[PDB]
């Protein structure tokens, strides 16, 4: 076959919706994680415990 | 549904709650509570409904063990400029918390709200919570139970609520709750 072939096939994508579940829900978890933190870090804070 | 699964915490010797020795189940709940109630402060419910559980889930939270019994959030969450849901949810969790922890400034806060709050229906709704979960029945001996508080509650009911005909009746009600219809006997 090397001397002569060739095979020119696709990607197997994802189709697994528990995966995909979980990857867009821990990628939201995350981003509103980042964003929140990032905006009680550069502003005026509260805290449940002292100096938290 | 996070609120109910609170369990009273194994406090040792009156340890204090810090966030060290915190429950390993307790921590997941209280960044979860975290996380809601900081996403609401940037995109906002329909009436601040999570905003109400959130404040009621700490409140849950500081009833057992685990957060520490202190009132400020909720005194910042009463505030005039905010949502009325907001202050009725907050201003329980002071009445619970001036019930709980026998606080003298809390109960003078609460009773200078109902003297001068803008909106009345908050007014008749402090008057109504704090006849609810009263922070001393006629039963009890409480370290608030002096002549200075009969003297408020009297001026209360007599001026102070002659503008309203709810707030008078509410306060009838409070005093009829807090001391009966008898003399009040933490009296000379």
């Amino acid at each position: 076959p090397h001397t002569y072939i060739k095979t020119p096939t696709y990607r197997e994508p994802v189709s697994d919706y528990q995966v995909l579940r979980e990857k867009a829900a821990s990628q939201r978890r995350d981003v509103e994680r980042a964003l929140t933190r990032f905006m009680a870090k550069t502003g005026e804070t509260q805290s449940l415990f002292k100096d938290d | 549904a996070l609120a109910n699964s609170v369990t009273p915490a194994v406090s040792v010797n009156n340890e204090v709650r810090t966030l060290d020795n915190l429950n390993p189940d307790v921590r997941l709940i209280l960044e979860e509570i975290t996380r809601f109630l900081n996403m609401e402060k940037l995109l906002p419910s329909y009436r601040h409904t999570i905003t109400v559980s959130c404040l009621r889930a700490i409140r849950v939270l500081q009833k057992n063990g685990h957060v520490p019994s202190d009132p400020a959030l909720f005194k910042s969450y009463a505030e005039y400029g905010h949502f009325v849901d907001i202050r009725i949810a907050a201003l329980e969790a002071v009445v619970d918390y001036t019930k709980v922890d026998r606080s003298y400034e809390e109960l003078q806060w609460l009773l200078n709200m109902i003297q001068n709050d803008p909106v009345p229906y908050v007014r008749h709704k402090i008057l109504n919570m704090l006849t609810k979960n009263p922070p001393f029945t006629k039963n009890m001996e409480s370290p608030l139970c002096n002549e200075a508080l009969v003297d408020q509650l009297w001026k209360l009911m007599n001026s102070g609520t002659s503008h309203d005909w709810r707030l008078r009746c509410g306060a009838v009600d409070l005093y009829f709750t807090l001391f009966g219809l008898s003399r009040p006997s933490c009296l000379p």
